[PDB]
RNA sequence: CUUAGUAACGGCGAGUGAAGCGGCAAAAGCUCAAAUUUGAAAUCUGGUACCUUCGGUGCCCGAGUUGUAAUUUGGAGAGGG
RNA sequence: GUUCUUUGUAAAGUGCCUUCGAAGAGUCGAGUUGUUUGGGAAUGCAGCUCUAAGUGGGUGGUAAAUUCCAUCUAAAGCUAA
RNA sequence: CACGGACCAAGGAGUCUAACGUCUAUGCGAGUGUUUGGGUGUAAAACCCAUACGCGUAAUGAAAGUGAACGUAGGUUGGGGCCUCGCAAGAGGUGCACAAUCGACCGAUCCUGAUGUCUUCGGAUGGAUUUGAGUAAGAGCAUAGCUGUUGGGACCCGAAAG
RNA sequence: AAAUAUGUAAGAAGUCCUUGUUACUUAAUUGAACGUGGACAUUUGAAUGAAGAGCUUUUAGUGGGCCAUUUUUGGUAAGC
């Protein structure tokens, strides 16, 4: 996210470091201010490129990053949150684990009786 | 039968289902024939449009009652208000619906103007059959589009009375909930001397 | 009743100005009329009472109107028609026999 | 396509990758969901706890329409104004002219209060609100209005 | 008018031409610049000489 | 198309299972009964002559008041003024 | 599109004010038995027993009593896409 | 000294579909999906497209309901990479993902009952070896392919029966 | 009361000083648990070794076994 870049630049000392992301960069509509800065990445969304240039910044390709900074200096690498993905909710499903079943339709009468309560036999 | 950690599926195919499969191969042709029907129909009828002029209606339910949408026909009040007979209306491309009624004013106001506009922008020929030239416009619905009524304005001042909204919506429930229980007290306490 | 203007409450809805249109004729279907009154009045005196209606006036005359309803509910289908029929039989006893 | 499938590789190998001892027989364990309380009860406890039994009240002739109430947080809130008009109202605001935000016309039933808005007066028209979301709009300068 | 540029719109409801993951198609032009060459340490010897 | 493998049914097990709203294709409305023509059965099949023959005109039987035409169908409507 | 034919003291529509407004029964509905439905103190259908009303009648997906409110007009019928 | 095989040619067996899991590739990205239909066409192709509808952006509770910042979106311990000093060895500064740990917030349950109050409605404040498929600077949607799952004649041939 | 087989320890996530935090604990700011600051470094605390250490997802076949040295129960014994 473009906010996740901003929170990395609020850090002490890291005002003027060319942030680097090997992946997509996405826009956010939950921030009403955003600093200047120079981002370097594979891809930008139409909204993220627009938000960076509107704040007087510059979107840079990874080959231009190599020309400006050959040994990689004054740089700050960022990585998106891997476990946030929905697939890993389900990994490790067993008893007393708190892990979500693989299930299409929800609501009561879709896995809430004999197994998830005292009143119906036992809890897990 | 059951194995692994997969989800529980419900695929209904224990009946003789392969006897009743339909595959829409005709999709591409039915379009062309459906377009031939519209070109045929516009010949034999000639300068008239392909559709009747419909009214504006407000949709039902708590979900959709923001929208405005085309209804079936006008109403024997709305046909008369514009100044024409229910029998004569149908003959000039208007849809008259007998079974709707009018409880709302803001729509009734719209529908009269909607007819008033239409009634001005046509050319009714005499039965003699001299026929002055004109050429058809296929869609009335295109010519008289259903406008979407912008209710509120953009820039306004800030009024503050101070009952917190959330307090209103809780007292609204709390009053509703305890009506009959207070009626039962008020009716007994009044009659008991 | 008048709508309040909020999403929940006793009079739930939105304030809009009304029309109150003309009343339909189809709503007045049950209504009697003079031709039916004379007709139904003239057919009753010819035909006379049925077999259960010779036991129905005897249960009012002897026992009472609680016992009469119980039979008229079992003879007819429903409790609301058994109210009516018993009331019709308190006029057949009143108008004919006494006066 | 068929030329990438593993049945091409098994050509010339007797058992087709199914085994000599066990083999591939018709429906060994049972068809479908059979023996879920008997000979498959370990798979159904872990993976599907809760399955058997029943719980709450019934509801005859329910309607997905009566329960339509799609929520909106205070984070989004400003996204309901068009993008050209957005910077005008943000920079230099006052009580004379605030923007009206019709949330029902945009398609939302309730205004929840998830996290933080800029200090600018607004007007919010909504069917429902929560207690906390009303406090933040008051705090900034704006108000709420109830409708149907 | 039909495909669009940075100047004119597009004539397709919600469309713009796609961007590049690399600005310069030529690689060896980048490597033989200067800013790289200063940072690059000296070369080896193509194909080795077999000791022992 | 969607609602929806959903609300519900079911040794509540295996299994089964629609409907309103919304978007589209297509759009077209109407007819008897129940009323005194009563200052004139105003209606009708057939037969028998003639004609401009998917039928028209004139006689004669017959059907029909235990009701054939006209007027009206609830969105109304009719008699009176 | 062109040129001979006028059926009519015939037929139809609308404004205003009164007195009126005919509306389908061994049916609706109820009990019981069988079947059927997703329809659960009974979704439809059919047998037998009972059997209405006219400010009435049906409907308002939990049985019943009492009071309200809304919506339709059943037990007769035709009709392209 | 268990069963099939005298010989030769041709045929002869894990398929297609509806709905799904993990992994991979491509498009766009808080959105995404043109093909129900319309427009157009060199006519089953290609091209364009309005509104809705899914799935996602919020959970929780049998329900009525209620609905996610005490703080630089917290502290603590690790932590790639970067910056400062240094000839190097090393020392400080800040530290994205991810891992362990003590707290706050949302809904359920149990407990406390403040200003008020159509005298029985309202539920402020503060908790508790409880409880969730939750929040805490969003990650999904469509299409495509291997392997796996269930219904189907379901890898091919085989009953006694009804 | 053996032999063979078996649990734990041989340090940095450590040791020592300095005096903070608490609704727990004490007659007592005494203790307890986690801390700030300071002191202690590659003989950093037995041997030998280390084609790296750790973590996740997913899926096949299998669920008739048999033999040999020593210990052994049933049985007179057995290719039991
Ligand atoms: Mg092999
Ligand atoms: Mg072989
Ligand atoms: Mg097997
Ligand atoms: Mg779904
Ligand atoms: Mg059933
Ligand atoms: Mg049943
Ligand atoms: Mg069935
Ligand atoms: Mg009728
Ligand atoms: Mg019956
Ligand atoms: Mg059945
Ligand atoms: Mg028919
Ligand atoms: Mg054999
Ligand atoms: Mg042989
Ligand atoms: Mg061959
Ligand atoms: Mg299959
Ligand atoms: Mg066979
Ligand atoms: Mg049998
Ligand atoms: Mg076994
Ligand atoms: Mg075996």
């Amino acid at each position: 996210s473009v906010s996740r870049i901003a929170r990395a630049l609020k850090q002490e000392g890291a005002a003027n470091k060319t942030v680097v992301v090997v992946g997509t960069v996405t826009d956010d509509a939950r921030i009403f201010e955003f600093p200047k800065t120079t981002v370097a990445a594979l891809r930008f969304t139409a909204g993220a490129r627009a938000k960076i240039v509107k704040a007087g910044g510059e979107c840079i390709t990874l080959d231009q990053l190599a020309v400006r900074a050959p040994k990689g200096q004054n740089t700050l690498i960022l990585r998106g949150p891997r476990n946030s993905r929905e697939a890993v909710r389900h990994f490790g499903m067993g008893p007393h684990k708190g892990k979500a079943p693989r299930i299409l339709s929800t609501g009561r009468k879709f896995e809430r009786a004999r197994g998830r309560r005292r009143s119906k036999g036992f809890k897990v | 039968a059951i194995s692994k950690n997969l989800p529980i599926l419900k695929n209904h195919f224990r009946k003789h289902w392969q006897e009743r499969v339909k595959v829409h191969f005709d999709q591409a042709g039915k379009k062309v024939s459906r377009r031939n029907a519209r070109a045929t129909r516009a010949a034999k009828i000639a300068p008239r449009p392909l559709d009747l002029l419909r009214p504006v209606v407000r949709a039902p339910t708590v979900k959709y009652n923001r929208k405005v949408r085309a209804g079936r026909g006008f109403t024997l009040a709305e046909v008369k208000a514009a100044g024409l007979t229910a029998a004569y209306a149908r003959t000039i491309g208007i849809a008259v619906d007998h079974r709707r009624q009018n409880r709302n004013q803001e729509i009734f106001d719209a529908n009269v103007q909607r007819l008033k506009e239409y009634q001005s922008k046509i050319i009714v020929f005499p039965r003699n059959g001299k026929a002055p030239e004109a050429e058809q416009v296929l869609s009335a619905a295109a010519t008289f589009p259903i406008a979407q009524p912008a209710t509120d304005v953009e820039a306004r001042a800030v009024q503050d009375n101070g009952e917190s909204a959330f307090r209103t919506l809780r007292l609204a429930r709390s009053e509703k909930k305890f009506r009959g229980i207070r009626e039962k007290r008020a009716r007994e306490k009044a009659e008991a001397e | 009743t008048v709508k309040t203007g909020i999403a929940i409450g006793l009079n739930k809805g939105k304030k809009v100005t009304s029309m109150t249109p003309a009343p339909k004729i189809s709503y007045k279907k049950g209504a009697a009329s003079n031709r039916t009154k004379f007709v139904r009045s003239l057919v009753r005196e010819i035909a006379g009472l049925s077999p259960y209606e010779r036991r129905l006036i005897d249960l009012i005359r002897n026992s009472g109107e609680k016992r009469a309803r119980k039979v008229a509910k079992k003879r007819l289908g429903s409790f609301t028609r058994a109210k009516a029929k018993v009331e019709e039989m308190n006029n057949i006893i009143a108008a004919s026999r006494r006066h | 396509p068929s030329r990438f499938t593993k049945t091409r590789k098994h050509r010339g190998h007797v058992s087709a990758g199914k085994g000599r001892i066990g083999k591939h027989r018709k429906h060994p364990g049972g068809r479908g969901m059979a023996g879920g309380q008997h000979h498959h009860r370990i798979n159904m406890d872990k993976y599907h706890p809760g399955y058997f039994g029943k719980v709450g009240m019934r509801y005859f002739h329910k309607q997905q329409a009566h329960f339509w109430k799609p929520v909106l947080n205070l984070d989004k809130l400003w996204t309901l104004i068009p993008e050209d008009k957005r910077d005008q109202y943000l920079k230099s605001a006052s009580k004379e002219t605030a923007p009206v935000i019709d949330t029902l016309a945009a398609g939302y039933g309730k205004i929840l209060g998830k996290g933080r808005i800029p200090n600018v007066p607004v007007i919010v028209k909504a069917r429902f609100v929560s207690k906390l979301a009303e406090e933040k709009i008051r705090a900034a300068g704006g108000v709420v209005e109830l409708i149907a | 008018q039909v495909w669009g540029s940075e100047t004119v719109a597009s004539s397709k409801v919600g469309y713009t031409l796609p961007s590049h993951i690399i600005s310069t198609s030529d690689v060896t032009r980048i490597i033989n610049s200067s800013e790289i060459q200063s940072a690059i340490r000296p070369a080896g010897q193509a194909t080795q000489k077999r000791t022992h």
